[PDB]
């Protein structure tokens, strides 16, 4: 045995559905029913001899994907069609261009780290973030700061993301009264 | 370890075990026989604590001879893995000195301590 | 004499003329005095050297005290011998480690 | 007499053994010259237990 | 790619083959016996009759270097440049180095191999092409001179960067740095080709199998508190140890003990792995050393095992297998000396075998049981087969008598047992 | 060139069919050694938090409740379940300070549940067990109010009257130089005294079963000094051993585990077990333990834990025996676990990031695995153990 | 791109001049770079003088 | 030989005051205690060193 990649796709949607090897290349494509396509690919080895023995485990080359599950909320992300933000029961956000498939992009949910200087209080395993149920964008501020604003599922709290880095912001906003997150807004 | 001479009762151990302890939070504490050793030679030594049951024991056996050449009062006690305990160390002890200090808040205590050894020699 | 000696002055012993040079004009002291001569201070090297002297000089006392002061000692040296592992050890772990990243 | 005391008395029965740490065989490059494999294994063997 | 790193690849790619004279110096100087400036004086033919002579004396020590008087210590050698050779030629001509590496490994501190190499060196470049070979063959002799000089003359490949540090330096590599070479996995299996090829040829010996084997238990050693990185190295080493086993010499064999023993220890496996271990460490026992170094590997395995099953009898192949390499008598006088190490889970493995596969042997049961302490559940499993042996099995003497020692030893166990059975 | 169509090959053939070569732990009744299966749930106090330092835990023997207890002077009883953990009820104490707290169920009426609290008064409170309460004061101790200033060190056990088989309780207290003064737990007459040399320090209770519904009850009791005590009260509390802890100096907590304790108490008689484990705490931080199982006046520890470098103020074993908690309430985080009977103490747990604070009480769960820690907060945190 | 090429006399060096204005002088048999000019300019040919010294 | 000794006590007290400040160098954890008389020292607190 080589190596094993393991859970490159979901079981609960049929795990490894199809992966060919193309022809006369290192690369093998994979596929699976989670809406994804992915490449590996096996690099040369590092042993200037017995190459075969000492085989490098594949690697990761690129991929295209989506939401596993139907989205739950939508929204224009500029004045032009150009891009579309979309939020998943698979707890993903994803930025969907209109004019070219490749321009896709998945927003990313690194944390910032806090001004403060105190510890984060989190799960040491990462998780995604709970479904989104109200999502609010402006572009007046675009690249200065954050400019979205999302609601999560049973939260007591929404959580910003910027547009520009693609990526979940540094801010938190609570509702002060114990009660959850129905309605965001931003100011023109 | 009849070489051990004098060796204190648990009663007067539970004693010298408790101002090594004060004298260490006090950094009045001098731990290991090099760093007694030097002590005696300074002058600066109210009194001697030895482990008898250091193996082999003539490691730290130089020590009754400087001190009865110096008039310091010294005593043994049984074990060295509670002397280290007391001083405040990871490692076992096998000898340890209480510096002089006239202006120490620990000083009656001391030479209640000293004054028992004494009459144990 | 030498057995009543704590091990800081057993490691510098033979070097007056340096310490108190040192010690009076407020400079370094030196290090090896006259057991800089002993094999296993020249298996050592760079600053290992003076880590040694420190680790020997140490065990000698040892040794020493139980020379001087033992009244049934065998004349077998079997204290010498466990002493001289544990700084044959010190040795081999101190050596082994390398400054430069690997 | 129960189950779980049939359980317990096998968690009693277990023994303590000597775990394998990082600085367990590094002293053995030392000793690793003009040596036959049997003596060699004796070795790690008391280091095990 | 910028044309800067195209052009290293090219520049490698044309290393030796002495386009000009400012190259034919560096590729000539390079030398295992002489300094850079007499190396580039000399010649092929003075290099050449040294170690024509050299590897005489290697004849007399052993024939198998008397071959390649024929092949790469002709005198029409002299004339054979390589970068002017075809591809399937250079690949016969690399499988003969490599053969003669494999001889002169452990030949390495005999002073006439270091001449005989010197024309390899010269003549066919191996510090340059067969590099990684030379590497690996040398490794143990990492605080040798010889070794020294190697890496001075040696450009290393990648996966021997660790040794980067030790090119052309006063100190040897340490030994905490060959720790961290064997360290990687890609040079595990690397070396694992390479000790491959040795079992093969038969060509391994003791010196070799010491280091190895303390890299190999030092490597478990390093990553015992990294779980996941254990996982990896199982089917690598314990891959070696198979290997290792099935050589007939009892050296490698009790290498693979100790390699075993100690990965038992270091993480817990499943009773399947267990048990294949003692099938292979049993098929080719035959040396008495080895046998010595079998049954305590074994006693040790099942003391790392600590799951239901843990003092379950053996399969009655294992068993079969067990007592024609290990008679009774023999395991007798195992427990018999009284520096026995802990083996209470093998012999009640062992004692619950006898009573299903062997009733003659109940007598032996009895003397095992005094001989070694069990522990209280332990006990109480072995009465519990013996209760199902009176039902099905005639009463005996000797099985009486096994009851009656219990009877004598812990009464009342004996009527719990009877009590939850029957 | 290559075609399929005691073995030698059979380690190779067993490796490639097996890709995970660990055995599931989930059969395993022995927990691994160094690495710890520990998750997070939440906080018992979450719902009711608390206005001072929970200086005592307690878990109900059988029924799912939790037992907290501090300075405020309140009693807050939990129902843990690990996902919402609200309070059952509380009591407030007038001008009664909690230092330490216990259920008690009888060994012999499993219906009786008892609480029993105490500070530091001349006096003791029993709660038995929702219009009102049902609240005694045990304030007499029959002639021997001079050796006994405070309550606030207590503990309760199971005694056998052998002399006619019936079992009730007992509670022990602490005394003025040496006391240990045993009391009957519904009655509250004094039964019998224990006294030892020097500043009694600590104590705790071993239970050695003798014959079917048979059992003893063993009072072990320790100085400063580190000279331990044992005596038997089935006896009229006569000594029956004395030895030294080695190397013992200020010592500060001793504890058994391994078979029923105050946190293991057992339902039945023959459920009563014998301790394997004795550990010794100390000021500077060392925890010396004994294999109770393997008598000599001075015996040999089998370890000497030196992780924890301020004074150990609890130390607890799990149920089973087969771990051993000791924290210190000098510094934060000061919380370790131990393995028994490697004595190894694990490294993946606890981590910087894991909020213990001040720790000042430790609980294990008589069944199911759960650990609650309190601290000098007043916040309970609650973790579970996922191999039991 | 596109690239002119010119070899030395001897063939010991190679001379290209990419288009846009990459002119890279080298020994290709050593793979060794002897210049390498980035003129952001529009280059069409190279040549080399009398030796691989000097190119036009 | 009066002035030897006068010369002795008050290097002894200038060491002393010396060393008392060394300490505060080395590591631990320590608290500044002031009299009414206002001589400050300082309390370690009891922590075994590791």
């Amino acid at each position: 045995r080589i190596h094993v990649l393991k859970n490159i796709h979901r079981e609960s949607y049929g795990g490894v559905t199809q992966a060919t090897f193309l022809n006369g290349q290192p690369i093998i494509v994979t596929s699976g029913g989670d809406n994804s396509l992915k490449e590996y690919v096996f690099d040369p080895s590092l042993s200037q001899g017995s190459g075969d023995v000492v085989v490098q485990p594949p690697r990761y080359l690129r991929s295209r994907g989506g939401h596993s599950q139907p989205p739950s909320y939508i929204a224009f992300a500029d004045s032009q069609s150009h891009f579309m933000l979309s939020a998943s029961k698979d707890r993903s956000l994803w930025s969907f261009s209109l004019r070219k498939d490749a321009q896709s992009q998945e927003m990313s949910q690194r944390l910032h780290k806090k001004q403060d200087g105190g510890r984060v209080g989190g799960s040491t395993i990462k998780s995604k973030f709970p479904e989104i149920v109200a999502l609010a964008i402006e572009n007046a501020r675009i690249g200065e700061w954050e400019n979205i604003i999302t609601a999560h599922k049973d939260e007591k709290f929404a959580r910003t993301w910027d547009m520009r880095n693609k990526r979940v912001g540094r801010w938190t906003f609570d509702t002060t009264d114990d009660g959850f997150v129905k309605s965001v807004a931003m100011s023109q | 370890n009849p070489k051990a001479f004098p060796l204190a009762d648990a009663a007067l151990t539970q004693q010298i075990l408790d101002v090594v302890q004060q004298a260490a939070n006090l950094r009045q504490l001098k731990k290991g026989a090099n760093e007694a050793t030097k002590t005696l030679n300074r002058g600066i030594s109210e009194f001697i604590i030895m482990a008898a049951d250091c193996e082999p024991i003539e490691i730290l056996l130089h020590l009754p001879l400087l001190c009865e050449d110096k008039n310091v009062p010294y005593v043994f006690v049984p074990s060295r893995v509670a002397l280290g305990r007391a001083c405040g160390v990871s490692r076992p002890v096998i000898a340890a000195s209480i510096t002089t200090n006239d202006a120490s808040a620990i000083k009656t205590q001391i030479y209640a301590v000293k004054d028992k050894i004494e009459t144990l020699l | 004499s030498l057995a009543k000696s704590p091990a800081s002055t057993i490691q510098i012993l033979g070097a007056e003329k340096a310490l108190f040079r040192a010690l009076k004009t407020k400079h370094d002291t030196p290090k090896y005095g006259l057991l800089y001569h002993a094999s296993l201070v020249g298996q050592a090297t760079g600053k290992n050297k003076g880590k040694i002297a420190r680790v020997l000089a140490a065990k000698a006392a040892v040794s020493l005290r139980y020379d001087a002061l033992a009244e049934d000692r065998d004349d077998s040296g079997d204290i010498g011998l466990e002493s001289r592992a544990k700084v044959e050890n010190r040795l081999s772990q101190l050596e082994g480690r390398d400054l430069r990243t690997t | 007499e129960d189950e779980e005391d049939i359980a317990l008395e096998f968690i009693n029965g277990e023994k303590k053994d000597k775990l394998v740490n990082m600085n367990s065989f590094t002293s053995m490059f030392d000793n690793i010259q003009n040596v036959q494999m049997d003596t060699f294994f004796d070795r790690v063997m008391k280091v095990l237990t | 790619s910028s044309l800067s790193d195209q052009l290293a690849q090219v520049a490698s790619n044309n290393a030796t083959v002495a386009l000009d004279r400012k190259r034919r110096q560096k590729l000539h100087s390079a030398s295992l016996i002489y300094n850079s400036k007499t190396a580039a004086t000399q010649d092929y033919d003075f290099i050449f009759e040294n170690a024509s002579k050299a590897l005489e004396e290697l004849s007399q020590i052993e024939p198998k270097f008397a071959i390649f008087s024929r092949t790469l210590f002709s005198e029409s050698s002299i004339s054979l440049d390589r970068n002017v050779q075809t591809k399937e030629e250079i690949k016969d001509l690399d499988n003969a180095i490599n053969a003669y590496l494999l001889l002169a490994s452990s030949k390495w501190y005999l002073a006439p191999t270091l001449h005989a190499t010197e024309w390899l060196v010269r003549r066919f470049q191996i510090h340059v092409k067969n590099t990684e070979m030379l590497l690996l063959s040398t490794l143990n002799y990492y605080q040798t001179p010889v070794f020294k000089r190697i890496l001075s003359i040696i450009k290393l490949p990648p996966l021997f960067n660790c040794l980067s540090n030790f090119v052309r330096s006063e100190k040897p590599p340490t030994a905490l740095t060959m720790i961290k070479l064997f360290n990687d996995m890609d040079f595990l299996k690397l070396y694992t080709s390479y000790l491959d090829q040795c079992i093969k040829h038969n060509a391994t010996y003791t010196n070799q199998l010491l280091f190895t084997t303390c890299c190999f238990i030092n490597v478990v050693a390093f990553n015992s508190n990294n779980d996941e990185k254990l996982n990896q190295l199982v089917p690598i080493l314990l891959e070696i140890s198979a290997k290792l086993l099935a050589s007939k010499s009892k050296d490698c064999q009790i290498a693979a003990h100790t390699i075993l023993v100690v990965f038992a220890t270091a993480l817990p496996l499943k009773k399947t792995i267990i048990l294949a271990a003692m099938e292979t460490i049993l098929s080719n026992l035959d040396a008495k050393e080895a046998k010595h170094s079998a049954l305590l590997t074994i006693c040790k395995l099942f003391q790392t095992l600590k799951g239901q099953g843990n003092v379950d009898q053996l399969p009655s192949k294992i068993f079969k297998l067990f007592d024609s390499k290990f008679d009774t008598v023999s395991i007798l006088t195992f427990l018999d000396k009284e520096d026995k190490p802990v083996c209470d889970k093998f012999i009640t493995s062992y004692t619950r075998s006898i009573a299903r596969y062997d009733r003659s042997k109940l007598n032996i049961i009895l003397s095992l049981l005094k001989k070694i302490r069990l522990e209280r559940y332990e006990v109480r499993l072995i009465i519990t087969d013996l209760i199902y042996l009176s039902e099905i099995l005639e009463d005996k003497s000797q099985l009486v008598e096994l009851f009656e020692y219990f009877i004598s030893i812990n009464e009342d166990l004996v009527l719990k047992c009877l009590k939850s059975l029957g | 060139d290559e075609s399929d169509s005691g073995d030698i090959n059979a380690l190779t053939k067993i490796l490639s069919t097996t890709y995970n070569y660990k055995d599931t732990l989930s059969n395993s009744k022995l927990l691994p050694p160094k690495k710890l299966d520990i998750v997070r749930l939440k906080d018992a106090n979450a719902s009711h938090p608390s206005h001072s330092a929970i200086q005592s835990l307690s878990f109900h023997p059988s029924k799912p409740l939790l037992l907290t207890g501090g300075y405020d002077k309140t009693l807050r009883i939990y129902h843990i379940d690990g996902k919402t953990n609200h309070l059952v009820t509380s009591l407030h104490l007038v001008g009664s300070p909690i230092q330490t707290c216990t259920f008690y169920t009888s060994l012999s009426n499993q219906n009786q549940q008892n609480i029993f609290t105490a500070g530091r008064r001349r006096y003791m409170h029993s709660w038995d067990l929702s219009q009102t309460a049902k609240i005694e004061k045990f304030s007499r101790l029959y002639g021997h109010e001079s050796t006994q200033r405070s309550f606030e060190n207590f503990k309760v056990a199971h005694l056998q009257n052998s002399q006619t088989n019936s079992v009730h309780g007992i509670v022990l207290l602490q005394g003025n130089n040496g006391w240990i003064n045993i009391l009957h737990s519904t009655s509250g007459l004094w039964l019998m005294g224990c006294k030892i040399e020097g500043v009694i320090t600590d104590f705790c209770i071993d239970y050695q079963p003798i014959s079917r519904g048979k059992f003893r009850t063993i009072l072990i009791a320790v100085n400063a000094y580190g000279e331990v005590w044992e005596f038997d009260l089935n006896k009229n509390g006569h000594v029956i051993r004395r030895w030294k802890d080695q190397g013992g100096v200020g010592i500060t907590k001793i504890q058994v585990g391994g078979g029923t304790t105050t946190t293991c108490p057992a339902l039945q008689i023959s459920k009563i077990k014998q301790n394997r484990w004795l550990a010794v705490g100390s000021e500077s931080g060392f925890v010396n333990l004994y294999d109770r199982n393997n008598t000599s006046s001075t015996p040999t520890p089998v370890a000497a834990l030196d992780q924890l470098t301020t004074t150990i103020s609890n130390l607890q074993f799990s149920p089973d025996g087969q771990i051993l908690c000791m924290a210190s309430r000098a510094v934060k985080d000061a919380l370790r676990l131990v393995h028994l009977p490697s004595c190894s103490v694990f490294s993946n747990w606890p981590t910087s990031g894991t909020p213990l604070g001040k720790v000042t009480s430790v609980a294990f769960s008589p069944s199911g695995g759960l650990l609650a820690v309190g601290n000098e907060q007043g916040k309970v945190r609650l973790w579970k153990l996922n191999h039991y | 791109g596109p690239y002119h090429i010119k070899y030395a006399k001897n063939g010991t060096h190679l001379l290209i001049t990419g288009r846009k204005g990459h002119v890279a002088s080298m020994d290709w048999r050593k793979g060794q770079l002897r210049a390498e000019l980035f003129l952001n300019e529009t280059c069409h040919s190279a040549t080399y003088l009398q030796n691989e010294q000097y190119f036009a | 030989v009066k002035q030897h000794l006068q010369r002795e006590t008050q290097l002894k007290q200038v060491q002393q005051r010396m060393d008392a400040q060394r300490e505060l160098l080395k590591k631990g954890s320590k608290k500044k205690i002031v009299d009414s008389s206002g001589k400050i020292s300082f309390k370690w607190k009891k922590q075994r060193k590791r």
